[PDB]
């Protein structure tokens, strides 16, 4: 099934944030309507922030988490988990090798801000 | 196996 | 029901990350076996990291997160979530008023690293 | 927080299936739009179905599951999580005792359906 | 990555039960140490109960679901969440068809029980 | 688990 | 926070 893909309500304010474990370089793009709207890059093994920012779903609310490894996709895993029926989290690990850690690049979505 | 080669194995 | 307490696997290092949204500055408090393993102090209405490190589970894996505003402790929200049986989240939300954006402090913690 | 509670989608059906594990009798009340659409009553100690059944979310999409035991409210657990950004779990657990293993009636509400 | 595979405590008792949405028959195995230990057969387009059943996670904690229809595997999604340290959810969706609603067959399983 | 747990507990 | 900072405490 797809992964990485999350319809957030239209015109909201949503952080993004990477973290990285693995010895090759990751590289996160996150892209709303289908345009990239931030890249992160970063190594570490010791889940540095590679990048944190705050952007804005637009008029689609559509939001994809893509992670590549030296110009190589990673594979995704993904899910969204609501709590108290307000506060959202958009989830993702990758996987960049054959090991299945899945935290190569972790990127955490979060939203309402504010 | 080299500079790169023993980084990396290390790191891993 | 108890929120902001989670069992990890022992001896795990993990990642603590808390963002904050809100006026009030918020001090989170990161407890490893009943003991203060990490404090953060910040304000943002902004999503702002307010405070990112690396710990261990140590023997007990149990980690604690508790919210204060002021010294009033903020009402948590929390759940995990395991992602293809290898990528854990530990969520926390928490309020310190009364619009109840549960965003006020924002925590996750995720494992394994490396 | 408040717990139970889950905004859906308009107009959608969604399943809604309760299980019991305490030697009280369980009353499960699933209202939507703040007025009861099912009921379920039964009692087990090994996760029996005690109800289910398939609603309708109707205008708003409001529905709040309630847990009670010999009248007595009991204290809620609960989160949704989506899948795929597509498949839907709202996840609601609950305990009517002491020793907090928050099972005593577990209800799972799923969307889509057919 | 891998989907439908959960890691349980040891020797512990959980529910496992099964919903169908889709005019295919739905064929559910549940593997417990890579053996199976549950087997669900059944139809419909009404979210129903095709098969509910107590297992124990056994030495290993290994749990395992698999879905196809006409000897053809369904595409899984899963996500394992807990609630308050204690209650655990295990989620699988799976798609047979084209239309990926990945309602096909839905399977909860659940714990701790009693 | 505290008096009132207690209480809770033997009225069970 | 003084006078004003308490009473837009109190009010918020
Ligand atoms: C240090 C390793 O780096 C990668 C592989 C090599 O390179 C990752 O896939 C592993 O999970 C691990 O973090
Ligand atoms: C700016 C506001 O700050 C608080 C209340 C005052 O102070 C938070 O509880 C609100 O959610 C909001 O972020
Ligand atoms: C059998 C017990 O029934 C209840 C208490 C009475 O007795 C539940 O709260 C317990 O969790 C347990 O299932
Ligand atoms: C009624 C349909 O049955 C299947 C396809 C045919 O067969 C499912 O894949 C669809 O989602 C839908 O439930
Ligand atoms: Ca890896
Ligand atoms: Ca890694
Ligand atoms: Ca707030
Ligand atoms: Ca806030
Ligand atoms: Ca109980
Ligand atoms: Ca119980
Ligand atoms: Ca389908
Ligand atoms: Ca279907």
């Amino acid at each position: 099934a797809t992964q990485g893909v999350f319809t957030l309500p239209a015109n909201t304010r949503f952080g993004v944030t990477a973290f990285a474990n693995s010895s090759g370089t990751q590289t996160v793009n996150v892209l709303v309507n289908n345009e990239t709207a931030a890249t992160f890059s970063g190594q570490s093994t010791n889940n540095a922030v590679i990048g944190t920012q705050v952007l804005n779903s637009g008029s689609s609310g559509k939001v994809q988490v893509q992670v590549s490894v030296n110009g190589r996709p990673s594979d995704l895993v993904s899910a969204q988990v609501i709590l108290t029926n307000e506060l959202n989290f958009a989830l993702v690990g990758s996987e960049d090798g054959t090991d299945n850690d899945y935290n190569d690049a972790v990127v955490v979505i979060n939203w309402p801000l504010g | 196996x080299x500079l790169l080669x023993c980084l990396x194995c290390l790191l891993k």
